[PDB]
RNA sequence: CCUGUCAAACUCCAAACUUACAGACGCUGUUUGACGCGGGGAUUCCGGUGCGCGGGGU
RNA sequence: AGUGCAAGAGCAAAAGAUGACUUGACAGUGUUCUUCCCAACGAGGAACGCUGACGCGAAAGCGUGGUCUAGCGAACCAAUU
RNA sequence: UUAGGCGGCCACAGCGGUGGGGUUGCCUCCCGUACCCAUCCCGAACACGGAAGAUAAGCCCACCAGCGUUCCAGGGAGUACUGGAGUGCGCGAGCCUCUGGGAAAUCCGGUUCGCCGCCACC
């Protein structure tokens, strides 16, 4: 399970590459959805990867943004532990996070938006014009360096 | 293209490799195929009768009955439905 | 007519002969130098023109540099020398020039160049060490008679 | 498996070559059975610009009407080495030819199955000077 | 053969046994095919199928298997052709083959030859073959009416081992009525 | 035998890639009716630029 | 190699050669594709059927001209069946 | 299949080569022209009739890799080329990095001297 960033905006990027963002939940910069990894799943973001950032992220860091980011399928309602306790099939949001990663269920499942709105990173990311290997932020990242990236943008 | 004929820019797909060359087995010119049955469209060069427009060839369509000995294959080109006349030398089942 | 015309590899391969009309004789004379009866595995020196950049070079440009680099070769090693060069690239490509504006303005057939890689070798001699010296100076004559810097590089040289 | 492999006479065809006939009458009470007439392709200088016309003739004798040709047509002519066909067939002269071979050549000559004569049992010219020879004759 | 650019014929035209022209013609009746085959000895006829993996014989009959019955005579003649017919036409009339079509291979489409012989059996059989009665022998010489006229140019026997000195062809009578009979093990 | 070079109108080879059909995942539709069909009304048929691949031409 | 003619393609117990017989280069009416990729548009074209009448072949079968892609023409009026 | 018929795939099956096999069995070569049929001339072939002989051909069986072909391992090569991205380099033709793919020639060692279906048959 990989965590998938758009960091770049949709102007001038193919169509093919949008649509494909678009399947993956992901309509806005700094949206971020949570993605199995299977081998259809493994082509989506291969093509996305220029315009995004991802990783698997730690236990502890998801269950973070989870806290913070995630959102009822409709409203503003926190989703706390509380929460994920009266409508989720888990007691916390580590239950629910342990079994993301665990690829057992997704958030749409458990009546999640498929999407964690994000807020920009703080102090600012790696760059979106080079890949990690180049000191930039698009692309494949290491479990810390995304976790980097995603605690920033709590 | 210089000129608009049937025949225009098939000098590839009209051609067999030189080990393919000569006439073809029988076996896949009497084969036969059931409506619903899903058919690979693609000429043989060695064989002359019973071809379709060579802008089709690579079509995957399905049998829809036949005309005499050759069959009716309906396809889609682009989004326009249409209706193929080919002999079973120039159809492959699907899979 | 400029170099610049010709030598970058801007356009289709243009050699078919059998559609191709009127194409002008090569100027290189000769493409095996020295002494053609003996071997290149009969000397000790093997010293090779390498083309640093990808380009075109037109047959006058191989004659001029090929003739600067074995006239050398004789002055220093006499007419029958020890030693033998080799012109290994042809002038397959043939060149046009549209010499009535832009209209119907496929060229006429004006010449014949060689189209070289970069990193190839052009030119590629066979001395004995005591000449080496010398096919090192022939090649530095030739090589400021074609569009490209160049290397000059031993493939069989200990004796340094 | 001597028998199996010693030669016989295949066929004895008697040709001539003319150009433009009258010839048929001597070749059929020469030979004993009737001739056919010789063809021709491509156009010639040599006034030949009729394509499929008569210019010679020929008779192909096998069995008794060509050994009863042979033990009379031999005679006529002063064999040679180097008159011999590396298949172990010979011409000489009207011109007439043999054609010598091995026991079971129908395999090449049949319509089902048929196969081409292996190079060890084809007749060589050795072996067809040594029968030739062995029958009423000198060679060289 | 020579090189990559070669082309090697089909293995069956290789061997020179099957001729795919004639193969096509007649496969595309889409009716069993009467394969009439011969031997210098023997003469076979095989009632053959399509299959998605090569032919497939529903019936068959050998002229060597036609003594079974009571024939003390030889098998390469017309009585023997003939008798083979009818008899791979019955076996294949009782496997549920009603037609077919006549494939001679590479034989050849003489008036009154056996393949013609092998076919008048079958259709007499019961089976529906396209034929043409002009093409097929005298039933006279189906008999074997011109062997016993030719053995009747005796002062030496036809036949080395004793059948008899003049000949039967009264014994292709007497198998026939065998044959077309009701009972009968096929 | 050895040795030196090529091909838009060559090919014993041969991609990436484009493409037909189907399944799966995804997304989407069944009160926001998709897909499709029928009808009314257009405008439009001087385009341009960047990038990739081009063909002509210094 | 040959296969009438550009070029590319097809063909070897043939689609080529020879021989013989024959006139299917037939009448009527369609299906489909093409012409016009997608995507509407005529004449023309081709593939594939049916009805009728035939040629050849033992028969399956082949023949709706020439192995395939060029060789073509509306309304009005005239002549013709 | 102790030798057969019809095939599918259509060279992994081609080309070339070595060895073995047939009393009333099989396929052949073989023997022979009264007939059916046959040759623009030849019972050569085609067609018919038949066994005195033979296993030399063919065919069937076993095996060889020199040529050709199929596939595999390692090398060439993650090279050549390439779909996506870059305020990376270069006067420029052009190159590079990241991501996703990925040859060909050739070398070397193996493989391949057909596989399979139906019927019949000491
Ligand atoms: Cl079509
Ligand atoms: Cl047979
Ligand atoms: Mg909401
Ligand atoms: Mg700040
Ligand atoms: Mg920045
Ligand atoms: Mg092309
Ligand atoms: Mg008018
Ligand atoms: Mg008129
Ligand atoms: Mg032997
Ligand atoms: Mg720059
Ligand atoms: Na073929
Ligand atoms: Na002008
Ligand atoms: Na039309
Ligand atoms: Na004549
Ligand atoms: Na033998
Ligand atoms: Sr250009
Ligand atoms: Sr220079
Ligand atoms: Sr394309
Ligand atoms: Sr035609
Ligand atoms: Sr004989
Ligand atoms: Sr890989």
């Amino acid at each position: 399970m990989h965590a998938l960033v758009q960091l770049r905006g949709e102007v001038n990027m193919h169509t093919d590459i949008q649509d494909t963002l678009e399947m993956l939940n992901i309509h806005h910069v700094n949206h971020c959805t949570l993605v199995p990894e299977t081998d259809a799943y493994r082509g989506m973001v291969a093509k996305v990867n220029d315009f995004v950032a991802f990783g698997e992220p730690s236990q502890e860091t998801l269950e973070t943004v989870l806290a913070t980011r995630a959102e009822p399928l409709e409203g503003d309602a926190d989703v706390d532990d509380e929460w994920v306790a009266e409508h989720t099939d888990y007691d916390d949001i580590s239950g629910l996070a342990f079994a993301l990663l665990s690829e057992e269920t997704t958030l749409r499942e458990q009546g999640l938006s498929p999407t964690l709105r994000l807020h920009p990173p703080r102090g600012g990311h790696d760059g979106v014009k080079h890949p990690v290997k180049e000191g930039g932020q698009l692309g494949k990242h290491d479990t810390e360096g995304i976790d980097d990236l995603l605690e920033a943008m709590r | 293209p210089s000129s608009n004929g049937p025949l225009e820019g098939t000098r590839g797909k009209l051609k067999n490799k030189p080990r393919d060359r000569g006439t073809s087995p029988p076996q896949r010119a009497v084969e036969e195929f059931d409506d619903g049955e899903k058919v690979h469209l693609k000429i043989d060069p060695s064989v002359p009768n019973g071809r379709f427009h060579p802008r089709f060839d690579g079509q995957t369509g399905t049998v829809e009955g036949k005309q005499g000995d050759a069959y009716k294959v309906d396809i889609v080109d682009g989004g326009k439905e249409k209706t193929i006349i080919v002999t079973a030398a120039h159809l492959r089942r699907q899979e | 007519k400029p170099a610049s015309m010709y030598r970058d590899i801007d356009k289709p391969a243009y050699t078919r002969r059998e559609y191709i009309t009127g194409i002008p004789g090569s100027k290189i004379a000769q493409h095996k130098m020295g002494r053609k009866q003996k071997d290149a595995d009969d000397y000790p020196v093997q010293i090779s023109l390498i083309v640093e950049e990808t380009v075109q070079l037109r047959h006058g440009s191989l004659e001029a540099s090929r003739l600067s680099a074995n006239r050398h070769l004789i002055k220093e090693l006499g007419e029958e020398g020890d030693y033998k060069m080799t012109l290994r690239k042809f002038p397959h490509q043939v060149l046009r020039e549209n010499k009535d504006g832009m209209r119907a303005a496929f060229g006429k057939i004006v010449g014949t160049a060689a189209r070289v890689q970069a990193g190839e070798q052009l030119f590629t001699a066979y001395c004995n060490v005591e000449d080496a010296e010398h096919v090192k100076e022939a090649f530095r004559r030739a090589y400021n008679k074609i569009t490209p810097s160049c290397r000059i590089k031993v493939e069989r040289g200990e004796e340094l | 498996f001597h028998e199996m492999r010693e030669p016989r006479i295949e066929k004895v065809v008697v040709h001539m070559g003319i150009g433009h006939a009258n010839a048929e009458d001597i070749l059929g009470e020469i030979t004993g059975q009737m001739p056919v007439r010789t063809k021709a392709k491509r156009t010639v200088g040599e006034f030949d610009i009729r394509e499929g016309d008569p210019i010679g003739a020929k008779v192909t004798l096998r069995d008794e009407m060509a050994e009863e040709f042979l033990q009379t047509a031999l005679p006529l002519a002063e064999l040679a080495t180097s008159q011999f066909d590396d298949t172990g067939n010979f011409s000489f002269g009207l011109d007439v030819t043999v054609n010598l071979v091995r026991p079971g050549y129908r395999v090449a000559k049949r319509d089902k199955a048929s196969r081409s004569i292996p190079t060890k049992h084809r007749l060589n010219p050795a072996d067809a000077v040594a029968f030739i020879e062995s029958t009423y004759d000198v060679e060289v | 053969a020579t090189g990559p650019r070669y082309k090697v014929p089909m293995r069956r035209r290789r061997e020179a046994r099957t001729d795919y022209h004639q193969r096509l013609r007649l496969l595309k009746s889409g009716k069993p095919r009467l394969v009439a085959r011969k031997s210098n000895k023997h003469v076979r006829a095989q009632l053959v199928t399509l299959g998605p993996n090569g032919d497939d014989t529903l019936a068959s009959a050998h002229s060597s298997d036609l003594a079974e019955y009571g024939w003390e005579a030889p098998t390469g003649n017309m009585p023997s052709a003939y008798l083979t017919g009818l008899l791979a036409g019955l076996r294949a009339q009782e496997a549920g083959v009603e037609e077919a079509v006549l494939d001679i291979g590479l034989n050849s489409p003489t008036p009154g030859s056996k393949v013609f012989a092998i076919q008048e059996g079958a259709i007499d059989a019961g089976l529906d073959i396209p034929h043409n009665d002009d093409v097929l022998a005298d039933w006279q010489r189906t008999r074997g009416a011109h062997i016993a006229e030719y053995d009747e140019q005796l002062e030496e026997p036809l036949y080395s081992g004793d059948f008899d000195a003049a000949d039967l062809p009264e014994h292709f009578d007497e198998l026939r009525e065998t044959l077309l009979d009701g009972d009968i093990e096929l």
